[PDB]
């Protein structure tokens, strides 16, 4: 039972707020292989070790991935706050975890780039009162995601519903592309070994 | 009720004024940043447009009444939108008084001085401000400070005149006594049970902290004319008044200028990190990535990824054209920047400290609604920039950083120069401040006819600061409007609550950081519970009264002056021994 990763190797990737989340259960994973393929600039882990997340077996094996700037890694940090872990993506902890940030060589043309990177500065409920921020909840989307679909073509611009009001940034993609992937697993106990 | 349909309304102007206040900011940044015509006709047109909404909304407020709505956000809110100003005053009377407002800033800055000697024309930036500043000859700095009131204010006396009628009836038609009365509403607290603070009470209050002010500017005042009989023998009694044109700047606003003629110490030199910063070859990035490193050693965040790349760190070499007056931007929607032209020297870095400060309480109340985005009064932001710039300068921050060597010696000469350079700039403001709110607030009131309006200008200038005038002037003069801040319709008290406020906040920090030594030693870096309790006060914004973010912050709901005197003690000390042969206090009667 090989272990499919070509819908990652596929595609564009998508903004953060609207990151991509594949599960796998009763697999075979070849992790090595999948590392192998782009340049690697930072691998950190939590409740395990890189030597140690590439052994042993899982019952559930869930990759979240999306395009994102090496240069902000800083603001994917555990205990960081910000707009980022507020309002795009923050990391559940109640499970091992490793946050790997690569980049794309060249070789690869499955992978188109996108225009621009994008994330979201806020996203609240409007009121007489000030602004009543909503916030993700670990390992989940927004709740702007509806409002985000949308599309930003400018700096901090503004999409609104009536009750709802989100705030989106873009900047462009120079060079190869950069991408981040969060790995979880969840663990019968042996559907998911090397 | 009326409370159902004003929350309707104020949810409406919330929702409506976050674009259109973005893009009038916009605007106005990338006209700062970048002098181009059609940059200006682009932020006129974004200013039009908010005003236009901002006039429709306010005409809407005024139909629900105040006293009827419960709930004192709502109450704030309708309060600050149900404001007219001049629009109380009719068409022909509004477009008379923005005329003279022109006219009075018009002559104001192009105002200029020839000079007999050279036959040169001098404007009072850059030519008068390098003769006050620097010169040392009695007669030059005469002829500045006299030519200066004799040209400009003689000119501005008539407009003046007819400027204070005009706001007095502006004034009378929003209910209030006078246009003083109007500008000491900016500290008014209803409503709210013991946190209540009137307008009369400012006064009581001002007047309260500066008779406990004044000993230590006696002692001030009488080791600077010591100094200064130095430099001017015969042109300076020994028991009167200083001579108003010989105090470093065009006003006698600031003494900072005298450091050179009254430093304690001139052998031992001061601490200047400049040469150690050139010799590790940092640049304006390096200073700002510093800045945030000292406050996120007291748990404050950090800053977003957008200040990074949008704001103007240092100024442009590609042909633009920009201001480089240090700012503080918060355009709205999270989109915060700094504009500096940033140098590498000790006074940018500390520049820098000072104006992330304001950042930061920018970040703290973005949650508010748009008309309580602002500090608790006029005089909080400043206060809070300027106790990170008294955290920065020490010499324990400045050893942690690297920048002195490890064996540093703290030598109490050095010290006690650099308290005196420190009180120089801070002492020596604050009667001069008070001076002018107080003569500013008893002619709008009436309790100076114009025919005196000089008359007590002077008495009052050698009662309470201790200054003489050089040559005695009419009433053709009028020397307060010779002053940027009077000629252009600019409320003065801020200043002086302000630094009030400073090290009441200072001190409240220190005692939280568990500082041991004396209060000008104090550096908080490192010192999480400050940090949480700066920001106890800071994310309140302007939704509650003043007194109760002050408490907040300090525990207490009162202005209080001891901090202050506190903080310059061992100069007191010094100062109070140095004086034991000198005359302490001035008479009224002597002249030059
Ligand atoms: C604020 O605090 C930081 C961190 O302080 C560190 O953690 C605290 C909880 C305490 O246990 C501190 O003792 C501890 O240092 C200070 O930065 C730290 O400064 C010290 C100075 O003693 C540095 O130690 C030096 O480290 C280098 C290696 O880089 C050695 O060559 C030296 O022999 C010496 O051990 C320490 O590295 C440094 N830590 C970091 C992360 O930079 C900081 O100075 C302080 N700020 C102020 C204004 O006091
Ligand atoms: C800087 O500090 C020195 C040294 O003072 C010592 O260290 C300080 C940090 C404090 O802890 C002091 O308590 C401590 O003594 C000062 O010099 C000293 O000044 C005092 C006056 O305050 C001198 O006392 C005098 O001594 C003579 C006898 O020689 C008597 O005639 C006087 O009546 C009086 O008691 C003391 O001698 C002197 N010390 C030395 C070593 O000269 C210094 O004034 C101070 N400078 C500033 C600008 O603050
Ligand atoms: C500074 O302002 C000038 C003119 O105000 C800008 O030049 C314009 O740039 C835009 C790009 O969007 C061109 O389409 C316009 O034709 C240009 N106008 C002119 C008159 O040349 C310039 O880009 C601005 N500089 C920066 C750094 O933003
Ligand atoms: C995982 O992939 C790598 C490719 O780099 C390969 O060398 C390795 O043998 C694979 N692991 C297996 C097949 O268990
Ligand atoms: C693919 O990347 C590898 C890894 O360095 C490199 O050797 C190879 O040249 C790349 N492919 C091409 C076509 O250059
Ligand atoms: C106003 O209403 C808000 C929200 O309904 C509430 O939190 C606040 O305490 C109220 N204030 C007053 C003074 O009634
Ligand atoms: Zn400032």
């Amino acid at each position: 039972q090989e272990c499919d990763f070509t819908p990652m190797l596929t595609g564009t990737p998508p903004p953060i707020y609207n990151f991509k989340r594949l599960v796998f259960t009763n697999c075979n994973y070849n992790l090595t292989k999948l590392l192998s393929l782009f340049q690697v600039s930072e691998f950190s882990c939590h409740q395990v070790s890189p030597s140690s997340l590439a052994t042993g077996c899982y019952s559930s094996l869930t990759v979240d991935y999306f395009a994102y700037s090496t240069d902000m890694s800083s603001y994917l940090q555990p205990g960081s706050a910000g707009e980022i872990v507020q309002f795009n993506y923050k990391q559940d902890f109640s499970n091992p975890t490793c946050r790997v940030l690569a980049t794309v060589p060249q070789n690869l043309t499955t992978i188109t780039k996108p225009s621009n990177y994008a994330y979201l500065t806020e996203c609240y409920k409007t009121s007489a009162y000030g602004k009543n921020y909503l916030y993700n909840a670990p390992g989940g989307y927004t709740p702007c995601l509806s409002l985000a679909s949308r599309g930003f073509s400018t700096k901090y611009q503004s999409h609104s519903d009536g009750e709802l009001t989100t705030t989106g940034y873009i900047y462009p993609v120079t060079g190869n592309l950069q991408m981040a992937f969060i790995i979880s697993v969840q663990y019968d106990t042996n559907s998911v070994c090397p | 009720t009326t409370e159902e349909q004003a929350k309707t309304f104020l949810e409406k102007f919330n929702h409506e004024a976050e674009d259109l206040s973005y893009q009038s900011s916009l605007a106005s940044w990338n006209y700062n940043t970048n002098i181009t015509d059609e940059n200006v006709q682009k932020m006129n047109e974004a200013r039009a447009k908010w005003s236009a909404f901002y006039e429709e909304q306010s005409r809407m407020a005024k139909t629900y009444s105040l006293e009827e709505i419960q709930n004192l956000t709502l109450k704030r809110q309708l309060k600050a939108l149900q404001h007219s100003g001049t629009s109380a005053l009719s068409a022909e009377k509004s477009k008379r008084l923005n005329t003279i407002l022109n006219k009075m800033s018009t002559i104001y800055s192009t105002g200029k001085v020839l000079d007999p000697n050279t036959q040169e024309c001098l404007a009072l930036e850059p030519g008068l401000d390098d003769i006050m500043e620097n010169s040392r000859d009695y007669n030059r700095r005469l002829w500045a400070w006299e030519g200066w009131r004799a040209e400009v204010g003689k000119q501005l006396r008539p407009l003046y005149e007819e400027y204070v009628v005009l706001e007095n009836e502006m004034a009378r038609a929003n209910n209030y006594e006078d246009y003083g009365d109007y500008w000491r509403g900016d500290y008014e607290v209803t409503g709210a049970g013991d946190y209540d603070y009137s307008r009369d009470q400012l006064m009581k209050d001002v007047e309260r902290t500066f008779a406990e002010i004044k000993p230590l500017y006696e002692q001030l005042h009488a080791y600077v004319r010591a100094k200064l009989m130095h430099t001017y023998p015969s042109y300076i009694s020994p028991t009167g008044c200083l001579p108003a044109h010989l105090l470093g700047d065009m006003w006698g606003r600031f003494w900072t200028n005298l450091y050179s003629l009254t430093v304690p110490f001139e052998h031992k030199p001061s601490i200047d990190v400049t040469e150690k910063m050139e010799n590790q070859s940092w640049d304006a990035e390096r200073i700002f990535k510093e800045a945030e490193k000292f406050f996120v050693s007291i748990s404050l965040p950090y800053m977003t990824q957008g200040f990074w790349d949008n704001s103007m760190l240092t100024e442009p070499g590609d042909g633009r054209k920009v201001v480089c007056h240090p700012t503080a931007w918060d355009l709205g929607k999270g989109d915060f920047r700094i504009k500096m032209c940033t140098k590498v020297t000790m006074d940018d870095f500390l520049t820098a400290h000072h104006e992330m400060g304001h950042i930061q309480y920018d970040m703290a109340y973005a949650a508010q609604p748009y008309l309580l985005r602002n500090g608790a009064n006029e005089g909080f932001h400043e206060a809070v920039g300027e106790i990170m710039s008294l955290s920065a300068a020490t010499p324990h921050y400045l050893k942690a950083l690297g920048l002195l060597a490890p064996d540093f010696h703290e030598d109490n000469e050095t010290e006690i120069n650099f308290l005196l350079k420190q009180a120089l700039t801070i002492v020596g403001t604050l009667p001069f401040t008070y001076m002018l709110e107080k003569w500013r607030w008893m002619v709008f009131k009436g309790e100076i006819p114009k025919q005196q309006w000089m008359e007590k200008w002077w008495e009052m200038k050698r009662e309470i600061v201790g200054v003489v005038e050089p040559l005695p002037h009419d009433e053709t003069y009028c020397d307060p409007a010779c002053l940027f801040h009077v000629a252009e319709d600019y409320s003065f008290i801020r200043y002086y609550t302000r630094t009030i406020y400073q090290f009441q906040f200072h001190e409240a920090l220190c005692k939280t950081a568990k500082h041991e030594g004396a209060l000008f030693k104090c550096d908080i870096s490192n010192s999480t519970e400050a940090g949480q309790r700066l920001l106890q006060m800071l994310r309140l914004g302007k939704s509650e009264p003043w007194t109760l973010a002050l408490e907040n912050i300090v525990g207490i709901k009162t202005m209080d002056v001891k901090p202050l005197l506190n903080y310059f003690e061992p100069l007191f000390t010094w100062l109070k021994e140095q004086n034991r042969n000198s005359f302490v206090g001035w008479s009224t009667e002597w002249t030059p």
